[PDB]
């Protein structure tokens, strides 16, 4: 188990640890929160009280070092730190728990709900897509843009999510116009499995990522993300059996998990009825399309 | 964007742009079989590929061997007619490749896009005009080449025959659509009107009747007056 101390809590705030939230109060004393359990990534975000604009939250796993948060009353907002000084921390996460500040990362035991939505999810490619190398742990936000949202403007500040559009010469072979865009099997199969991806793990680890930042964020462009990796998968007729499988475990958990409130935006009409009754697979994703149909009967 | 009624005059600027008109690819006839099912026999068809400005027609003959041992031609066919449009502007020198190709049905945008990807320049376009190019099988000399040929071939026209000599290319287009309009309306009419004065006739190398200016005004106005009367018709009022 591990911990994430919190210097401080100066501003009000609504602090979220993966799918948790706890609300704290201007100058409360909070710092931390323990009991992590380790193994998985994990996600640490806030809203302002004072604006319900821009969530905000890093991305991290304690195997890769001692992180905490520390207000800065320049920039306003919550920052994720590294101490090096691993004696100095043991120190502080110490002392906090005596005195019980600290919030306990409330896990159910017989839950899973937060190993299946990241099962894939890998922090080294998540630093590939959030691009900071003098940091171990990643910032996203609501309003960063992708870097497909770009070319249609500072890169820096990028979700480098792999570029999918099915209207491009690397999805369509010469000669094969028809065949390649009814049937995206070369795409996934070639293009994106061997030849970006490298296997099916880190594919769905950026599909589940997408998920994630777009459910905990509203970041638009990953929601785009996420459905056009769906969208690929359940338009090609040749799909391997263990990824529909999977598939249909991710997108049950994806869709269980959602807030009830927010299926307007975050889920898209036409992707999910072409995936779940148009597509080659419209009988491959049964839990999927149980779920949706018993919680969403309307965007159907 | 689409083209509608605000930007017409787009059509007859100098920038290069062609109509194309999947309509007529794909054409069977439905009949009955032995044991009463019912079966389709295609025949031979034709792309409509027009530059509106300078009368230019590509008219490819779509032979119905393409279709043989084929599944869904109806869908087939949006993508044989994208396939037969990029090959003719690959074949076009670059200074005559289009700037624009306006499909006249939406369902072409897809086909004709994913063919043109090695042409990002070229913006495919739908409209919102309900253009009568459909009725192009009733000018006889079209029809007649498209159900004579033996394999796929290209042939080249000029739909306004020698009028731009005399009047401009908004004034060519509107007649055309006139004609092709009266044509699918009422094809028996229309054909009546322009053929009944045996004494005007079709040149070799033209498709219309050589009528005077004169002549075009009343052959207009009996156009105009032809589609009137069938719209009262059609919805009684």
């Amino acid at each position: 188990m591990n911990t994430v101390p919190f210097t401080s809590a100066p501003i009000e705030v609504t602090i979220g640890i993966d799918q948790y939230s706890f609300n704290v109060k201007e100058n409360q004393p909070f710092h931390g929160i323990k009991d992590i359990p380790i193994g998985h990534v994990h996600v640490i975000h806030f809203q302002h009280a004072d604006n319900s604009s821009m969530r905000y939250g890093y991305w991290f796993d304690c195997r890769m070092g001692n992180f905490y948060i520390q207000y800065d009353p320049k920039d306003g907002l919550y920052k994720m730190m590294e101490e090096r000084d691993g004696a100095k921390f043991e120190n502080i996460v110490h002392n906090f728990k005596e005195r019980q500040m600290m919030v306990s990362y409330p896990k159910i035991d017989e839950d899973d709900t937060w190993y299946n939505l990241t099962e894939f999810v890998q922090m080294d490619k998540i630093r590939k897509i959030v691009r900071k190398d003098e940091n171990q742990f990643s910032y996203v936000d609501s309003s960063m843009t992708t870097v497909q949202e770009n070319e249609l403007s500072d890169p820096a500040h990028s979700l480098n999510y792999t570029v999918i559009n099915f209207k491009s010469r690397e999805a369509i072979r010469p000669g094969h116009e028809m065949e390649d865009f009814l049937d995206k099997s070369y795409y996934l199969n070639t293009v994106m499995l061997q030849g970006i991806f490298k296997n099916s793990s880190n594919y769905f680890g950026e599909l589940q990522f997408a998920f994630l930042n777009a459910m905990f964020f509203g970041n638009y462009g990953s929601s785009l993300q996420w459905h056009a990796m769906i969208e690929l998968i359940c338009s090609s007729a040749t799909v391997p059996k263990h990824m529909l499988d999977k598939l249909d475990e991710i997108l049950y958990y994806q869709i269980k998990t959602l807030p009830e409130q927010y299926s307007d935006i975050l889920l898209n009409e036409r992707v999910w009825n072409i995936c779940l009754y148009s597509s080659f697979q419209k009988n491959s994703l049964h839990n999927t399309e149980k779920i949706m149909e018993n919680k969403y009967p309307e965007l159907l | 964007g689409a083209m509608n009624s605000s930007n017409y005059a787009e059509l007859f600027n100098n920038d290069i742009k062609l109509f194309v008109d999947d309509t007529n690819v794909y054409r069977v006839t439905v009949h009955k079989t032995f044991e009463g099912n019912v079966a389709t026999k295609a025949i031979n068809g034709c792309i409509f590929t027009l530059n509106p400005k300078t009368g230019h027609l590509f008219l490819k003959i779509i032979h119905t061997s393409v279709w043989a041992g084929q599944k869904r031609l109806s869908q087939l066919a949006k993508w044989k007619t994208a396939e037969e449009v990029s090959a003719l502007v690959r074949s076009l020198p670059k200074e005559e490749q289009p700037k624009q190709i306006i499909v006249t049905r939406k369902a072409m945008l897809d086909p004709l896009e994913v063919h043109m990807l090695d042409f990002p320049n070229i913006a495919i376009r739908p409209t919102e005009l309900r253009l009568p190019f459909s009725a192009a099988m009733s000018i006889d000399k079209l029809s007649d080449v498209v159900m004579k040929a033996t394999e796929p071939q290209m042939v080249l026209f000029n739909i306004y025959d020698d009028w731009l000599d005399r009047i401009s290319s908004y004034t060519a287009f509107s007649r055309l659509t006139l004609l092709l309009r009266a044509l699918k309306t009422n094809e028996e009419s229309a054909k009546m009107i322009l053929l009944s004065d045996p004494t005007i006739t079709i040149k070799s190398y033209h498709l219309w009747p050589s009528f005077t200016d004169e002549q075009w005004i009343t052959i207009e106005s009996q156009m105009r007056d032809l589609i009137l009367t069938e719209y009262g018709r059609k919805y009684n009022v």
